[PDB]
This record gives structure tokens, sequence and C-alpha cells, in this order.
């Protein structure tokens, strides 16, 4: 009649990915979390763009595409700034949004790539994250050039893709189908998981009945815009958020209706 | 009043009047390209 | 036309990718050598290079109309 | 100022009887005005008349006449008797005298408020209430209220 | 053109209630849960909390359509013990299980990256 009590073990914590496994749960809190690090962590993304000149061969809808998509460190502002719909400011302010200007003429007769290190923020910590070279927005020809100002606002992946935070997220329970939830019709063809335990000879585990789904391998890699131990906790959080948000609207509902 | 207009081959700019055959100043290129607009844009980056 | 800066399918960050990605291949390795030595270990991502055509260099041959 | 009805079709000008009652021979190049067929008037004891309403004139210069309403104005109203052979049996009495027998279209706004917030766009219809925003970002136009537009 | 907005997923309007509850007729101690603005990624859980109680008898949920934004969770419960209740315990229970798996991630972490 009550929740289990689920355990982690991280097997590896990298600046891009973490590896980690799930214990003692079910398979939908398990789903749950892999679709709340898809959709429903929050991170800061540009989502207004005003193009003041533009010159370049992409056209103007393009490049604000392309400015869409560039990920932004927001490992600690998005807690703090509020969603943009919900601010009372006057429709823009730095509690729900961060500023970033781009100012590039072409006068050389090199083809000069506006990167996103021309992304040029009023706020320090809300960066792009470009070791690795810069995201290519445009390149130009001598004489174009673009001016432009984005405002970034915080929202989730159900929002738009340009806020997913996430690269990649593995999600396996099972990895030699005792389960046997998948049937394979020629075991001895498939390839053996990253996690079986299984020797050489053998291809697929023993049936049991009484099996559950339970010790649920994840790894989520980030995209860069969060470290991807703050997408498992932004994630956590946000979920115990929706439940408590529906469990007041539930306690309303049943106050309505006595 | 005059509207500046971009002439093609040249990609120099000058002015045109109503009722003005269309003509550069450089070389009599008959193609003109407006600029662009000062009215702002504002695009969702979606 | 100009690299895509997101793969399709993940999200892995891939535009920044194709400048390095030039060099690994002019520098004299293969292509299956040059996208994991970008590390793009998933084959989605690597479609995203590996069958790239960078078209906007075409683009920037003819002189721009507004000057 | 002042309206007129024609009374006689003539071969260069038109007989065109005002809401003064002054029979007038005016060219063909007066404008037409587009008449208000759902027009409401009062009569001397406050019940509604409209056109083609059979009314007695109780008082001024016809004062005894029965007339159908066939035009109206503000305080005027024009009354047709087939019996009356002057004018084609047109006349004008005051109603009082008788009884019954945007600015913000093509204009730039930005939605300040709600879900749309921080979008541009330009003004197509407009009411009291609400307003219907060509947006500039998407394909699509969707109308927002009043309270939440603010131009640029 | 006829696009809805990226906002119907998840933000409600004006006159939209977040939860509805509806007692069904067929059988007895029955409520249908209409969730708005909501997905599997909370039915899906609900779901599976109300199939480990030993006194719900039916505990299931749909969306009618995945065009509209909205969750039906039907809990068919023992008498003596009303949906509602079991309802209520089963939000308490995932935020329960939820917030202690993630302070033991907050302490993997603190393992992880101080060797
Ligand atoms: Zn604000
Ligand atoms: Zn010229
Ligand atoms: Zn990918």
């Amino acid at each position: 009649p009550y929740a289990n009590q689920p355990t982690v073990r991280i097997t590896e914590l990298t600046d891009e990915n973490v590896k980690f496994i799930i214990e003692n749960t079910d398979l939908a809190v398990a789903n749950s979390i892999r679709r709340v690090f898809i959709a429903e962590v929050p991170i800061i993304a540009i989502d207004w763009v005003q193009i003041d000149a533009n010159s370049s061969v992409l056209h103007d809808e393009f490049i604000a595409h392309r400015l869409g998509l560039i990920p932004l460190t927001s490992d600690d502002i998005v807690d703090k700034l509020q969603y943009s719909r919900d601010c009372t400011c006057e429709e823009f302010c730095p509690e729900c949004s961060v500023e970033f200007t781009l100012d590039v003429r072409c006068n050389e007769d090199q083809t000069r790539h506006v990167t996103s290190r021309d992304l040029i923020s009023n706020s320090p910590r809300v960066i792009p994250v470009t070791e690795q070279d810069d995201i290519l927005i445009v390149k130009l020809r001598k004489g174009q050039e673009l001016r432009l100002r984005a405002y970034a606002k915080k929202g989730f992946g159900k929002e738009h893709a340009k806020w997913n935070p996430t690269a990649g997220v593995a999600f396996e329970y099972d990895p030699d189908n005792a389960l046997r939830h998948t049937v394979y019709p020629k075991p001895e063809e498939w390839p053996k998981s990253e996690y079986s335990e299984l020797d050489e000879d053998e291809s697929q585990a023993p049936y049991d009945p009484n099996g559950k789904p339970e010790r649920f391998y994840y790894n989520v890699e980030s995209c860069g815009s969060l470290r991807p131990e703050t997408i498992v906790l932004s994630a956590l959080s946000g979920l115990k958020k929706k439940l408590s948000d529906l469990q007041t609207q539930l306690s309303h509902e049943i106050q309505s209706d006595v | 009043q005059p509207m500046i207009y971009i002439c093609g081959e040249c990609h120099t700019e000058n002015e045109i009047k109503s009722r003005d055959p269309i003509r550069c100043r450089e070389c009599g290129y008959r193609i003109m390209y407006k600029k662009r607009t000062k009215r702002l844009v504002v695009f969702d980056a979606r | 036309m100009i690299i895509p800066v997101r793969c399709f399918t993940c999200g892995k960050i891939v535009g920044n990718k194709w400048e390095a990605y030039l060099g690994l291949l002019q520098a004299e390795y293969t292509e299956g050598d040059a996208l994991d030595a970008l590390g793009l270990k998933r084959y989605c991502c690597r479609r995203m290079l590996l069958a790239h055509v960078d078209l906007i260099e075409k683009l920037l041959n003819y002189a721009p109309l507004e000057k | 100022q002042t309206v007129g009805v024609i009374v006689r079709l003539e071969r260069e000008t038109f007989q065109v009887l005002n809401m003064y009652g002054k029979v007038v021979t005016v060219r063909h190049q007066v404008t037409r005005k587009k008449d208000n067929r759902f027009a409401v008037a009062l009569d001397s004891e406050q019940n509604n008349i409209h056109v083609k309403d059979i009314v007695k004139v109780i008082d001024g210069p016809h004062s005894g006449r029965e007339g159908e309403i066939r035009h109206l104005f503000r305080s005027f109203a024009f009354l047709h008797c087939k019996k009356l052979v002057e004018n084609g049996g047109m006349f004008v009495c005051k109603t009082r005298h008788l009884v019954l027998a945007n600015e913000l279209i093509g204009q730039t706004v930005r939605i300040s408020q709600g879900p749309y917030k921080g979008y541009i766009g330009v003004v197509k219809d407009a009411t009291e209430s609400t307003a219907r925003v060509e947006l500039h970002s998407t394909c699509q136009t969707i109308s927002v209220d009043r309270q939440r537009l603010t131009t640029v | 053109m006829n696009a809805p907005p990226a906002f119907e997923s998840f933000l409600l309007f004006e006159g939209e209630k977040k939860i509805t509850i509806n007692k069904d007729t067929k059988v007895p101690n029955a409520c249908l849960f209409t969730i708005n603005k909501e997905d599997h990624t909370l039915g899906n859980i609900i779901k599976s909390q109300l199939l480990k109680d030993p006194q719900v008898l039916f505990a299931g949920y749909k969306v009618p359509h995945p065009l509209e934004h909205k969750i039906i969770i039907r809990v068919q419960t023992t008498p003596d013990y009303s949906p509602q209740e079991a309802f209520t315990n089963a939000i308490t229970d995932l935020i329960s299980e939820l917030s202690l798996l993630e302070e033991r991630f907050r302490v993997a972490i603190k393992d992880k990256q101080e060797g």
C-alpha cells in the first residue's frame, strides 16, 4: 500500500554524461524520470530575436532558428528566473530573461564566421557553452553584416526542443530479459548489452514469472546547458513539484465536493 | 520623401522620385533593389 | 546549407564540429576516424556530419545585393 | 449639412425636396447617401415609428394630412401620399409633429501580458474588447485583449 | 495555420479545472479523474502506484486523443475505502519516494565527486 524505497548507484560522472542505476522502483516511475529528463527540466534558451539588420545569405528566420538551438549555461540561473509569461514586469526584465547582443560586420576578404562567441550577454553566468570550437551561426562575405538583440527565457522541453538539456538519455531495464518482455526469435544472433552478466555460451537469461522490472540503468548525456547531475536533480524536483500541484488541486476539488 | 534603392550590379544606393525613369547614376543599370524596412522585426526563435 | 546546430534525433550539439571535421579530413584521417575523434558515438550524430553538404560556401561566392 | 429627396426627374436637373420643405432644382453632378432602413424615430406621442409607417400630421404646416414615411433624418421625416398631387406626393415634417396611425487598426503592437507575451504583430481587426493581431513570427493571426496590448 | 500554439501542452486557461472528479455510476466505489493539460508522464506513475494498493480493484488511465491534452484515471477501490483517498495516498507515496530518491541521489553525487 506504500512506496518502495529506491536507491541510486552512480557508475561514472563526467562533464558530459552521468551513468547510474536506480534500484527498487517501479517501471513507470523510471520511465517518467526519463521523460522528465527529456521534457520537464527547464533551461535558458533564446526565444525573442530582434533582427536590427541582416545582409547575410541566410534569411532572417533561419538565423533566429539557429540562435534558438544554441545551448546556454543555465546551471544556477534557471532556478532564479521566473517564467516570462508569469512575471509582472513590463514585458521583459532581468528577472525573466537574459539579454544577448550580436553586432558583426565583415570588413575583410576572408570569410568571417559569426560564431557563438559573438553572442554577448549582460549576465556573466548565462553564456553559450562554447577546448571545443564555437557554434557556427552564420558565415559572412565582405560587405555583409548582422546586428540583433536576443532575449533568452526560461522554458522546458514540452514547449520547444531548444529547451531540452539532454543530448541522450539511454534507459534500459533487464538487459538479459529474464522478464522476457521482448521475445527474440533467435537469441543467438542478438548482441549482449553493456550490462549483461551472462557468459558467452549463454544467449539470454532463464525466465522467471515472479520477477518484476527493477535495477534501471540510465545514461544521461547533457548537451552542455546543464551539468548532467543537475539535470537529474532538477528533474526530480520538477516531478515532485508537478505531483504537489496536482495534490493541491486535488485537495481543492475534494473540498469542493464535500 | 525620396526612396533609396540599391543599384543592382553597382551595389551603391541612390534616391528616386515619383515618375522617374529607373536608372543608376554610376552605370545606368536598370535593376534597383529596395532597401530593407526600418520598422522592427521580431522572431520567435522556434 | 550551413551545419545544423543540433543533431536532429539526439539534440547533441553538432554545429561546432564541422570546421574541426574538415580539419581532420584534410589532416589525412578516414571519415570514421574523424567522427569518433570528434567524439560522435551514436550513428545519428555521425550522419549529421558524414552526410552534410556545406552549401553556404557556394552561396558566399555571389556579391551581396545590399551594400 | 442638409439632405434632399428627389421629387421630379428631369433632363439635366433634379427637382429635390430637402428637410426644409423647399423644392429646389439642382444639377446631376448631389451625392447618394446611404439610407438607414432600420433607423428609429419618435412621434409626438413617444411611440416608435419607422419607414413605411402610415402617420398622421397633427401639428405644423401640413397638419391634417396623413402620409407614409419614406426616409428619415435626425429630426425630419419625409411623407408620401398618392392623393396629394404636389411633388409626386412627397413632403416633409419634423418627427415630433407626427403620430402613428478604429484607431488601433494597422498599428504595430506588442503583447505585454499572457501566454503570447513579447510577440510583435500588426492589428488587423479591433473592437471595444479584443483585437486580432497578425503575428510577425508565426504563420497565424490570433486575437487578444486590448488590455494586453502595448503599442510601439 | 491551424498549428496549436506550443503552450497548449501544459498551460490551462480561465474556466479550466486542473482536476475534475466524476463519480462513476456503473459499479460502486469508482471515480473518473479528468486531469487537464497533462500526459502519460503523470498518469503512468499514478496508475502504477494505484496498482500497489491492496484495496484498489481497478486502476487505469487513458488519453482520449493525443492532440487534446487531458487524461482520465479510472479508480475502483474496495468498499469502505474511497477512491479519492487512494488517489491522495498515491500522490503522497510518489512525493515520498521521489524526495527520498532525490536525497539519495545527492548523497551519491557527494560520494562520486569527493572520491
Ligand atoms: Zn519579467
Ligand atoms: Zn551605381
Ligand atoms: Zn544524435
